[PDB]
């Protein structure tokens, strides 16, 4: 049904999300 | 649709909620008020002035500020409805701009915070909120990987793929975290 | 894709226990 | 001296009250208009020239039950600033009376005690008059209880409430009001005389025979207990019981202060001519389970402590009969470390007939208040009913709207919680 | 001290609320004229919850009757008991707004709603300590509805802390009398559910059914209907007005009928309702007060109870009674309909009594539901309603006159919404 | 206030207003020279000393018609300037009516109109009577109600139409006219009541049993339907409607607004005695096929929305019971979406009855007015007659000689078809 579909996108967001977050703060770091 | 509240708890968590700091800014004690995913089955309103004056804070600062200047925190009576009405025009301009996309919000949700469609409205905000920061803080190069997230796709192998595509991102990038701090 | 889901899951509140 | 302060606070209180002072105007000679044509000193005040006004202070946050009273024909009894009112009720809120509603007229209530005060010069306690399932009787009472045992602390504060009924109850957020103030009577009273109107209910249709009583016969009712619990200040005996040497024998430990009162011989005045109201028959009558005025069982528990004030024509040798009888008797049993388990007082004014009322004139009478664990099982019950609507934070919003929080819901709870264990402890042997 | 001021908008309301001002003047012993000539002075302790004093012992009702034709104003002036109202009291417009909402609310209405606040504001401000207001409305028309709705938001916008009672009456679908009747009633509920304290829900099927069964009416008319909504109004009110053994104000009643926020739509009864044929074998007591009262064919809205739960019933006794024959009663009620109750509440019912009767009676009761079958009067609005707005059949005045269509879905989604709420507390 | 300025136009629409002047000014007590030995301001203006001039503006491209009403008893009614006139008749043109002759005295009628619409305070709208067949009732109509339209913009106009009959046509290019006038009722009118001729003709036959009728029989039932229509203005009654009302609940989109009247019970005096004309039956009797005032089968359609206009002796309980089973009925069928479909207005002035009149004395009177499709198939019969006469081009001359087109004809061929079409959509269900 379309909540497993929903549940996959909301966690493809979830992994964007922190990624994203992540990336932001270690080319911080690194420079 | 049990995973609303657990994925709304997660992505609470994904905005970094931290339930000690997010207690103390509105002065009050955690034991007399429960957080986690379980708080919002039944009318709880102080767990209701946490987590949206977070969830507000989050997305927007000076401007958060302002509007929840005279309110926040709403101890009493006489200032709590200056909570309650600067909430619910800010959530009802935010899903006017979404339409369909969003529950519409009813200031009656907000004299009893609780059951399915108070958390309906929660973990559509918390939606909204992640994505407005995935519209600010994706690279200016990868300001579409948003839009690609609102195309509502309906094909199940299309969103196992893009999970696919996107643990391995995960994977690798964390892998280059330690990467970083170790070397 | 339910194993998916565990993985992800799982990566992600463990991940977000780092300090 | 020995003169006490009344506070009648709520509907319920006020009218209780009202039946009280009729009751003591009867019993001291003293006209409704004031005039009297010595022991009245321990309720009125004499004001000049033949002037006799009571000693207590009529509140409620509603104008109505007070009205009724300065339109009443005690008018002439209460002086004007001893009767007040406020302009909304409660409205069976307890964060109403307590919180919002409460705090406008507590400066006032209490200017007018401490007037109270300065006047007596042997003050023995407070009497606080209440309701627990009421809005202002819950929360208001409350707020005066704290504040009272601030000033003045080291006095002795002794209410009278009416505990909500197992089946039969009025309101329907009952409950609720009634744990709040729990969190009151642990601390700030010294001890608590809690009677519920279904039990008098089934006493009057039982003893006097009354098909169809309203309130003012379980008003009058309430009233003699009072009477009988005063007497020993009032009036000279062979034996007197003071509320500090009373407080004493009746408490083993701080916490444990809720006894059981009950009245003995209540009956019509039809088979009264046929019953021949020993000493012994009344002294029985009262460890009776059904002459209770609280619905429980005696028999589900072990009593503590129980005192027993004789009134009217008693002489010591029949007392000390009827003692060791119920010492015999086995369905009546008693905690092992209370080996002498009775407290008596005599007395030798008899008790007074209002005109119009359902009680016979009989000679000796009985007042017994047994400190029993028994009392516990009421507790319970009641603590059921609140874990049902809780469960669903039903009638929440209408407390957090007021300036409650939910804690203090919790809070009340477990201290409710942590009172029955009390009381089941106290009870064991050893 | 506890003032209520009351308001009338719409022919239904204004004939609702006259015949409440002819029955609660004879009750405070208020003449034509305005001048008490009563007997007991009790009448007289509490005249001002209703009644203003004006010079020379005359008391005028601090009443606020609105309009959008003055047909109305003219026919309220001219009936009995109507030189009373205060002439700068009626608040009428020119034209009427023709059974549309859009043109109560938006664009008529909208001009007519600062007198009538202006009045309200004057009216409240010469109270001592109001404590709330009431609004005897239609549903169905375009002034009572959707001007009442306006003026329902205007108020609690400036007295949020107030009471706000409703005698609202909602359309019928065997007793209709217009075409466009659940557009309106679906626009005016949606409001409703926000901005009001207790909604009384009446409904003129019922009370017919009231009538012809239960009197034995041959021919009933609107002054019938008129009076059955007129006693319960009053009947509300008694212990505001009046002593008791155990009184109860209107806030009271809110905070032990409504366990959730949105639940506060009751229907009401009353008790006792004989015909005259069939006084003389009645036993006017109080167990037969109870047993009618509790009686599904005596609602004063066309929803049976008997399809769903009472989460509250509140009763209101008026006469010399006692307290253990009502209390018994009551348990009585409870234990033998124990299905009809919900269990997560202990005593559903509360009580109060007033000790005077009604006039000429020497006992009477009414009777307050919040029960989860009056979703069925909501769900049949709605069936009505989608059926018309699918095809957007007369739509085009609503949005000529600057309405919207989101407006309607907007309202539709709300009232299913206070539908979805009953049915899941029904279980 | 609530007035309304009614325009007589024409042969037909001036003799109309004969007849509803007659029944008015009897109505209200006014006698034929204008004098009343309130309710008459909706239809009279009160001039000077008990002088009453009523609302209306006679029209015509012909004067004989006018100058009869100038001649007759009600010479002394309507001053002079209302009843406006020219020199030549249009012919049976709409052509000479719409632009040649109409444009010579569409000022006149318009400044006249203009000084009626100032001396009224509550202005309600337009009651405009005319025929479909005649020159100027088309032409000039037409005209008349285009600058109406840009002139008073959200007026209500409310136009009563002698629409031409199936099969008893007394005029040859008649179609051709009532094909062009409806280019108009479609855009410029709010409601369009037609009536056709053969329908009163068999209603006079066979209720009245008026063996061979007049003009004038026709006209008093027209006359009726039209008070019935305004009653709920000029007197009060239980449940009342507006015109705004009216237009409200009757029309369900802006294209649609062509409803059917009828009347009931018209019997004759001697038929009236043995038969009980109660609610039931006249409302039973406004369904029936044969007493509609215009040649269609209702059964071939379905009603839309219906206006119920009950007048006199009615109370509502028994409205509604008539109303319950004109529902439970399987032949009178509803369209889908208008669940709710009766609208109810209730007065209470029973009926008048004018003397020298073929109506008898009834307690209760029913003006029904119904939205049907099945209205659709008179339109197509004409259509028909149309179709046939322009597929020789006849008469087609005599219009483009005076200044029309051809493309004119083209046009309003087409804009009937497309109502026709909207008809057969909006009927159908989902
Ligand atoms: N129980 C009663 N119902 C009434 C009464 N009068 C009217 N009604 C019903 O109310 C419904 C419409 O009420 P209203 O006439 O007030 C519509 P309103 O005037 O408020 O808006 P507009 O008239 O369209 O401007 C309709 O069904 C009436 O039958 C009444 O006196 N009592
Ligand atoms: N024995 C007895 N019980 C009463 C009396 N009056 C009220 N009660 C009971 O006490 C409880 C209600 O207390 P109330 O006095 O009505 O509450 P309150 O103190 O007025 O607080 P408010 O709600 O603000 O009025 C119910 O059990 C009532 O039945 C009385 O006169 N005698
Ligand atoms: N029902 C009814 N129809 C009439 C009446 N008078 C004329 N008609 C009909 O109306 C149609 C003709 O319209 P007319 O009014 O005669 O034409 P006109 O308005 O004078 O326009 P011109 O032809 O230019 O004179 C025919 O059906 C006539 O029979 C009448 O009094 N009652
Ligand atoms: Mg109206
Ligand atoms: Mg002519």
């Amino acid at each position: 049904p379309e909540d497993m579909v929903e549940m996959i996108e909301s966690q493809t967001l979830l992994l964007t999300y922190l990624t994203i977050k992540m990336q932001k703060n270690l080319f911080r770091l690194e420079e | 649709l049990a995973w609303q509240r657990e994925h709304m708890w997660l992505a609470l968590q994904g905005l970094g909620f931290e339930s000690g700091a997010e207690a103390a800014n509105a002065g009050k004690t955690l034991v007399h008020v429960t957080f986690g995913v379980n708080m919002f089955d039944k009318p709880n309103k102080d767990a209701f002035y946490v987590v949206f004056h977070f969830l507000f804070g989050k997305l927007d600062n000076v401007r958060c500020k302002e509007v929840f200047r005279y309110c926040w925190p709403p101890l009493d009576k006489k200032r709590d409805a200056e909570f309650r009405k600067a909430c619910c025009e800010w959530l009802k301009k935010i899903s006017d701009e979404v339409g369909a996309g969003f529950p519409q919000v009813v200031a009656s949700i907000f004299l009893s915070p609780g059951g399915p469609k108070f958390v309906h409205l929660l973990y559509h905000f918390a939606r909204y909120v992640m994505l407005q920061h995935i519209k600010r803080d994706a690279d200016a190069g990868n300001v579409f990987i948003s839009e690609a997230l609102q195309s509502k796709i309906q094909d199940p192998q299309k969103a196992l793929a893009r999970n696919k595509l996107a643990r391995q991102k995960y994977l690798k990038v964390l892998q280059k975290e330690n990467l970083v701090i170790e070397e | 894709v339910v194993t998916c889901i565990r993985e992800n899951e799982e990566l992600l509140k463990e991940l977000f226990s780092s300090p | 001296m020995r003169e006490c302060i009344s506070i009648h606070v709520g509907q319920a209180g006020v009218q209780i009250g009202n039946a009280c002072w009729e009751l003591y105007c009867l019993e001291h000679g003293i006209q409704p208009d004031g005039q009297m044509p010595d022991s009245f000193n321990t309720f009125f005040s004499e004001t000049g020239a033949g002037k006799h006004v009571p000693r207590a202070v009529f509140v409620d946050l509603e104008p109505t039950v007070i009205d009724e009273v300065r339109t009443g024909t005690y008018r002439q009894l209460f002086h004007p600033e001893q009767l007040i009112t406020g302009k909304e009720d409660a409205a069976n809120n307890y964060a109403r009376g307590h919180y919002t509603i409460g705090k406008e007229i507590i400066d006032l209530v209490l200017d007018r005690i401490r007037k109270l005060a300065d006047q007596c010069t042997g003050l023995q306690g407070f009497l606080v008059f209440h309701s627990f399932g009421g809005g202002t009787g819950s929360g208001f009472t409350s707020l005066l209880m704290e504040r009272l045992s601030v000033d003045y602390g080291k006095k002795s504060k002794l209410e009278f409430s009416i505990y909500p009924a197992p089946q039969v109850s009025t309101a329907v957020v009952e409950p609720y009001n009634s744990i709040l103030t729990t969190h009151t009577t642990l601390e700030h009273s010294d001890c608590a005389f809690m009677v519920d109107n279904e039990a008098i209910y089934d006493i009057c249709r039982r003893n006097l025979d009354i098909e169809r009583p309203t309130y003012t016969n379980l008003n009058r009712l309430i009233s003699q207990i009072v009477s009988s619990i005063t007497a020993s200040l009032r009036f000279d005996g062979a034996l007197n019981v003071d509320l500090t040497e009373f407080q004493t024998n009746l408490v083993p430990y701080p916490r444990i202060h809720f006894p059981l009162a009950t009245y003995a011989p209540v009956i019509s005045a039809e088979k009264a001519y046929h019953e021949q109201l020993s000493v012994a028959e009344i002294t029985n009558a009262c460890f009776e389970p059904a002459n209770q005025m609280v619905k429980c069982d005696p028999r589900h528990g072990k009593y503590m402590a129980c005192c027993l004030l004789y009134r009217g024509d008693v002489v010591p040798k029949d007392v000390n009969a009827a003692i060791a009888t119920i010492k015999t008797k086995r369905s009546i049993q008693f905690v092992d470390w209370c080996p002498t388990g009775f407290k008596v007082g005599i007395n030798y004014q008899p008790p007074t007939v209002v005109p119009g009322g359902d009680l016979a004139k009989v000679q000796r009478a009985v007042c017994m208040l047994s400190n029993t664990t028994a009392i516990a099982e009421a507790w319970a019950r009641l603590d059921h009913k609140f874990d049902l609507m809780y469960a669903k934070r039903a009638f929440v919003h209408w407390y957090v709207g007021e300036g409650m929080e939910e804690g203090e819901f919790s809070e009340a709870r477990e201290d409710m919680a942590a009172l029955e264990k009390d009381y089941e402890e106290v009870g064991v042997d050893s | 001290m506890r003032e209520i001021v009351h308001i009338q908008a719409g022919q239904c309301g204004n004939q609702i609320g006259a015949k409440f001002w002819e029955v609660i003047s004879d009750e405070h012993g208020i003449d034509p004229t305005g001048s008490y000539h009563g007997d007991s002075d009790l009448q007289l302790e509490r005249i001002n919850v209703y009644y203003n004093e004006a010079t020379g012992n005359k008391y005028v009702p601090r009443a606020i009757l609105v309009d959008l034709e003055p047909g109305t104003m003219d026919s309220v002036r001219s009936g009995p008991f109507g030189q009373i109202f205060r002439p700068d009291n009626f608040v009428f417009g020119q034209s009427g707004a023709g059974n549309n909402w859009a043109k109560g609310h938006y664009t008529e209405g909208a001009e007519l709603v600062d007198s009538v606040l202006d009045v309200v504001r004057k009216e409240s401000e010469s109270c001592d300590c109001l404590q709330g207001f009431q609004l005897t409305h239609s549903l169905g028309g375009g002034t009572g509805s959707g001007m009442g709705t306006l003026l329902i938001s205007k108020i609690r916008e400036e007295y949020p802390d107030r009471i706000m009672n409703t005698f609202s009456v909602m359309p019928s679908p065997k007793v209709s009398d217009t075409v466009v009747e659940p557009y309106n009633a679906t626009l005016s509920v949606h409001q409703l559910v926000e901005n009001t304290d207790e909604t009384y829900c009446i409904d003129n099927e019922a009370l017919y059914d009231i009538c012809f069964r239960t009197l034995k009416l041959t021919t009933p008319t609107y002054g019938d209907l008129n009076h059955l909504v007129s006693a319960t109004m009053s009947g509300v009110t008694t212990c505001l007005r009046f002593p008791g053994q155990l009184n109860a104000d209107l806030r009271k009643l809110a905070v032990n009928m409504v366990p959730f926020p949105r639940l506060h739509f009751f229907m009401p009864g009353f008790a006792p309702l004989t015909s005259r044929g069939s006084q003389q074998y009645r036993a006017l007591t109080v167990p037969e007060l109870t047993q009618q009262m509790f009686d599904s064919k005596n609602m004063m809205a066309a929803c049976d109870p008997r399809h769903g739960r009472y989460l509250t019933v509140a009763a209101i006794f008026r006469g010399r009674m006692s307290m253990k024959e009502v209390d018994e009663q009551m348990l009585n009620v409870q234990n033998k309909n124990s299905s009809y109750f919900v269990e997560w509440i202990p005593n559903n019912v509360k009580t109060a009594v007033c000790d005077i009767p009604p006039r000429g009676l020497k006992m009477s009761a009414t009777f307050i539901g919040n029960s989860t079958a009056i979703q069925e009067l909501f769900k049949r609005i709605s069936e009505q309603f989608t059926a018309m707005f699918r095809r957007k059949a007369f739509l085009h005045w609503y949005t000529g006159e600057g309405m919207d269509e989101m407006e309607f879905t907007e309202a539709e989604s709300n009232m299913n919404d206070l539908v979805s709420e009953y049915q899941q507390y029904q279980d």
